[PDB]
């Protein structure tokens, strides 16, 4: 019944709330399904300092529900706190999906060929070359050329 | 005796005749399911032989 | 340490100002221990027991103020306290009927699936004891009757407590069901005979029903005319869907083919 | 190496994809 | 099988439904059928 | 009813004869 | 002493024959099956592995004790060793111990001796290829070991066995991941082992954290690699979640998916049993009656033993609440009859129209219902008993007096006589028209619409089912 | 590499999932090619 605690006006309880979510989210992934509609309030509020992290728990609960593109949507406006974590499983799934989206968008962009271009968010394209620097740092040479084949750019 | 169809009344002294002759359309289906019994029963022998 | 907390519980509150101050006082505890998941050292849940008492009276003040979202919030907190992963806690004198407040409210909302899954925690214990829970389950027994009258005999005597605010809602939600369930379908019902169920003496509720129903108002009697009602045949209306069902049925024959 | 085979394994996907149209059309004309 | 869950824990039946109806109702019955004669 | 009558018969001859001709014919080859 | 002394030698070599060649031919066959084909899976020796686990689980398990073959626990867990060309000499060492046990007495080392034994696959360094062969060679003594139930000091060795299995699970997640095929043979084992997790945890403490681990595994199967595993994980979830309140009801709707394909066969139907009780808590019978019936018709052939009978115990519950119930002694089993005697008297008094007859059964036989937790129906079934009585009296009497009907059904008062009928009309129970003056109740018999609507609705199920039989026959017919 | 050695696990998973899906579609193609072999045999009997 921790969902009803989101009715409190002070955001200082909201930071503690998300701190409970991400810890018990493995078993309580289903417990956030009906609260999604209350998460919309925290994400859509600009005066809410934790919206950046609100999109993380939203993207996780959509990972449980089997939502892919819908988790990408919060992935974008989730801020720096989202792409700062390279640990464990959730980081590779989202960049595989985001680069799939990105590379089909880029095969489309090269077919314009120029003019009336689609808007390309700086976050979705910045994690591309940003995480490509991992292939330059680890010196792994087979993946380094693969990404450049994917974006077609 | 079934040679005559109808219904009487002791109080009012009224006999009323009513008839709906044909029974054929049900005989159609009834005599079918009755034999299909032994149909399925005969299938159990093959289904039992293939499995064991 | 910390407090003063329960000092405002015995005296309760004259208005909602002290109640709001009690929530502002509990906000500090919610900043320190939060709500969970502190196992301990279970002595750290002692002040959580002292918080359970003021949350129980926080739902008594949430129904006292009539506010619906506050009541369900505080009830989520209490229910999670008896649902805490450590089942060893001091026995609460309100543990019994605090489930019946949300149960009777839930019944005012007409929730069939949540009712039965509410009692799933202790099925054998709710039957043998807890009279406070034995009144809503007897109310359900009487709701399959339905009642109507048997509940009106049980609505005079309830311990209760705090069920006054809920049995008024139960009142209205039954009274409109007198009007809905009397017809269809009854041929007629005499005047004073329906006045025996509406109670009062010559209420304006039966005049408002003469509007809402409509339906008929007859002299010293009443009528379901006309007729019983609307007279469905339905003649050629079902022949459309009778052809339509065969359309897709033949399609299934063609899918074999 | 890794991306090489990554682009090598949708070939037979599309080849057998048009093979479905192949078999499906041919049996229909073969019935006639 | 015995895998998984299970290690954790004409005919006469159609008429035997009616016989169950006879078991809990009006006994069989002879004696009562013979006792109802002299009652009235 | 006649439909469902013969539907089971088609499944009868087909499944019985085929499953026999499947496993019992393959067991002699390998 | 001479008689028993000469009867001790014969038994031990019987397993030492079969059990020696059993997982050597099955495990050693699956060793070459795991290198290639590997289609699907299949790995038909995985099905043979179900048969072998169930083979020892009757006779002879592992041990005991017995002071004879208890040395097989360290034997098979030793000597990988190490690479395949080096394993020939070790396969011969397994046979040298046969002459050691034939000459001198056999050595027994278990309990505290199992701690270095279970760590010897990690000491050999290493197998090194097959984690499932090491998981099987380590579990095969451990799985029937639970049958000891000594509960003292060897259960923490079962916890150490879950820890060693978690080491093999880190090796299961890190290694392969591309055409794994070890996961698909290991998902049967992750299944059985997780069920043994809950089995062991039932004898000590329910697992709150192991469900965090289980759900990590659960959600992490989708989408990367799930074959047969997650269908079992969802049933692990549901199994203790059905016994432990709450919310788990609507948890399934967000999990599905379905999850297809249904596996393994009957293993999916039992899932329909668990969710059948769940969906019964929402009081919807039409959805509950089909999921219950499918469970029984989808499960062959038994034995064993009593759980296939219990699923039928709860099968007819939803049908009893429906109001239409077949007589249940057609499914009567000599082992089942003795168990449902009180229950059978329950349904016996339920189908009757006497209300007092029904209230007596709860008083005398409620003590058995406490153990089944089946009181959830006993409150809501009364509605069905009164509806049954009124249905009977409706069709069986043209015109009935409301005051005189209360004495037969022990309705006790005139006022509720109007109430039962009011809701009867509201739910479409009876079409009769009632006049309140005295009052009286008259009823009328209408028909001829009848076979217009009802048979075509059935035909929609009949024909669709027959063409489905045609599709399922064509599917298995085209394989040759 | 994290890009990478474990991100190519999803990447090459597309190879194994396409080959598994295609093994189902290829089983559906094999069992259907038996049809064409048989119907071509039936066309061969009228020529025989």
């Amino acid at each position: 019944g921790i969902i009803s605690l989101l009715d409190e006006d002070e955001p200082q309880l909201k930071e503690f709330a998300l701190h409970k979510l991400n810890a018990v989210v493995n078993d309580f992934w289903a417990e956030i399904s009906e609260s999604v509609d209350k998460i919309e309030v925290l994400y859509e509020d600009e005066g809410f300092r934790s919206r950046q992290f609100a999109a993380l728990v939203a993207s996780k609960v959509f990972y449980h529900l089997g939502a892919f593109e819908e988790s990408l949507n919060y992935a974008l406006g989730a801020g720096d706190l989202f792409n700062v974590n390279d640990n464990s499983e959730y980081v590779e799934t989202i960049i595989a999906k985001c680069i799939d989206h990105y590379t089909k968008q880029c095969v489309e962009n090269a077919d314009l060929p120029e003019g009336e271009k689609k808007p390309i968010d700086q976050r979705l394209e910045g994690i591309v070359n940003k995480m490509f620097q991992r292939c330059l740092d680890d010196h792994k040479y087979k993946q380094a050329i693969g990404i450049a084949l994917e974006t077609r750019r | 005796d079934k040679k005559f169809h109808g219904i009487l009344d002791q109080g009012e002294g009224v006999l009323i005749i009513f008839d709906e002759p044909p029974v054929d359309k049900t005989y159609e289906a009834a005599l079918e399911t009755i034999q299909n019994m032994s149909k399925v029963v005969d299938s159990l022998y093959n289904k039992a032989k293939k499995l064991t | 340490m910390y407090e003063q907390l329960k000092g405002e519980w015995n005296r309760k509150s004259p208005n909602l100002s002290k109640c709001g101050e009690e929530l502002g006082r509990l906000k500090l505890v919610l900043l320190e221990l939060n709500f969970l998941p502190t196992t301990g050292t279970k002595l750290t849940k002692q002040q959580l027991i002292l918080a359970r008492d003021i949350l129980e009276i926080g739902a008594q003040w949430s129904i006292l103020r009539k506010d619906i979202p506050s009541f369900e919030r505080y009830m989520a907190q209490l229910k999670c306290y008896y649902f805490d992963y450590k089942e060893q806690l001091p026995e609460s004198a309100y543990m019994h009927q605090l489930l019946g407040l949300n149960l009777l409210f839930l019944l005012s909302q007409n929730r069939v699936a949540e009712f039965h899954t509410e009692l799933e925690r202790l099925p054998a214990k709710d039957i043998q004891t807890n009279v406070y829970i034995k009144h809503p389950v007897s109310l359900e027994q009487y709701l399959m009757e339905g009642s109507y009258n048997k509940v009106f005999l049980a609505k005079g005597n309830i311990p209760a407590e705090s069920y006054t605010f809920f049995i008024d809602i139960l009142l209205d939600t039954i009274r409109d069901e007198i009007a809905g369930c009397i017809e269809k379908a009854y041929e007629k019902i005499l005047f004073t005979e329906a006045t025996r169920i509406l109670f009062f003496n010559t209420p304006k509720k039966m005049t408002d029903y003469a509007k809402k129903r409509g339906w008929v108002l007859g002299p010293n009697n009443y009528y379901s005319f006309a007729s019983q009602q609307q007279k469905p045949e339905d003649t050629t209306i079902p022949s459309t869907e009778l052809a339509k069902q065969v359309i897709e049925y033949a399609r299934q024959l063609e899918m074999i083919v | 190496d890794l991306y090489s085979r990554y682009k090598k394994l949708q070939q037979e996907l599309e080849f057998l994809e048009v093979q479905e149209e192949y078999i499906k059309d041919e049996q229909k004309n073969l019935k006639k | 099988m015995s895998e998984k869950k299970q290690p954790v824990d004409e005919d006469n039946w159609d008429d035997d439904n009616v016989e169950d109806d006879f078991s809990n109702q009006l006994r069989a019955e002879l004696e009562k059928h013979g006792y109802k004669m002299e009652t009235s | 009813y006649l439909a469902s009558l013969i539907r089971s018969v088609v499944a009868l001859h087909n499944l019985i004869n085929n499953k026999i001709a499947n496993r019992d014919a393959e067991k002699k080859e390998g | 002493p001479p008689g028993g002394g000469e009867q001790e030698p014969p038994p031990p070599p019987a397993p030492q024959d079969v059990e020696m060649k059993e997982e050597a031919a099955t495990g050693g066959g699956s060793t070459g099956e795991a290198d290639g084909k590997t289609a699907a899976a299949a790995a038909e020796h995985s099905q043979r592995e179900l048969d072998t686990v169930t083979l020892e689980d009757i006779k002879e398990h592992v041990k005991q004790l017995e002071k004879a073959v208890s040395g097989k626990e360290p034997r098979f867990v030793l000597r990988a060793l190490r690479m395949l060309p080096s394993t020939s000499r070790r396969l011969n060492h397994y046979v040298l111990y046969k002459a050691v046990q034939g000459f001198f007495t056999s050595n027994n080392a278990t309990r505290d001796f199992l701690l270095p034994f279970l760590e010897e696959p990690m000491d050999t360094e290493a197998d090194l290829q097959f984690r499932p062969r090491t998981g099987k060679a380590a579990s095969t003594p451990l799985l029937p070991e639970v049958e000891a139930y000594l509960q003292l000091l060897v259960v923490i060795f079962m916890m150490n066995s879950k820890r060693y299995k978690e080491a093999q699970k880190i090796s299961d997640d890190l290694m392969q991941k591309i055409s794994t095929q070890n996961r698909r043979a290991l998902d049967l084992v992750a299944a059985k082992c997780y069920y043994y997790h809950a089995r062991v945890y039932e004898f000590l403490d329910k697992l709150d954290v192991v469900r965090s681990f289980l759900h990590a595994r659960l959600r992490t199967a989708t989408l990367r690699h799930d074959a047969d595993g997650q269908a079992t994980l969802l049933n692990l979830l549901l199994r203790n979640y059905l016994h432990y309140s709450l919310y788990d009801q609507a948890e399934k709707l967000v999990s599905k998916s379905v999850f297809p394909e249904q596996a393994n066969n009957n293993e999916w139907a039992r899932y329909l049993y668990y969710t059948g009780r769940i969906k019964a808590i929402q009081l919807e019978y039409s959805e509950a009656r089909r999921t219950m019936t499918n469970a029984l018709r989808k499960a062959p052939q038994h034995t064993a033993v009593g759980f296939k009978q219990t699923v039928h115990k709860l099968l007819i519950v939803v049908e009893l609440l429906l109001g239409e119930i077949p007589d249940r002694l057609q499914f009567r089993q000599p082992s089942l009859k003795r168990s449902l005697m009180p229950y059978f008297l329950l349904t016996q008094a339920v189908r009757t129209g006497n209300l007092a007859k029904f209230n007596q059964v709860l008083d005398q036989f409620g003590e058995k219902f406490q153990a089944d937790g089946t009181y959830t129906l006993i409150i809501r079934l009364r509605h069905n008993v009164i509806k049954t009585g009124v249905r009977m009296i409706s069709l069986s009497y043209s015109r009935i007096s409301l005051a005189d009907i209360a004495q037969k059904l022990q309705l006790d008062s005139p006022e509720d006589a109007e109430f039962i009928v009011a809701k009867a009309i509201r739910d479409g129970v009876i079409e009769a028209s009632i006049n309140h003056e005295k009052g009286y109740v008259q009823s009328k018999e209408m028909i001829d619409i009848y076979s217009t609507r009802e048979p075509q609705l059935a035909f929609h199920q009949r024909i669709s089912f027959c063409l489905d039989i045609h599709n399922m026959s064509v599917k298995a017919m085209r394989f040759p | 590499l994290e890009e990478g050695k474990a991100g190519s696990g999803l990447r090459q998973y597309y190879l194994s999932k396409i080959e598994e899906l295609q093994l189902i579609v290829n089983d559906k193609s094999q069992n259907l090619r038996r049809l064409q072999a048989q119907r071509n045999e039936l066309n061969a009997k009228v020529r025989l």
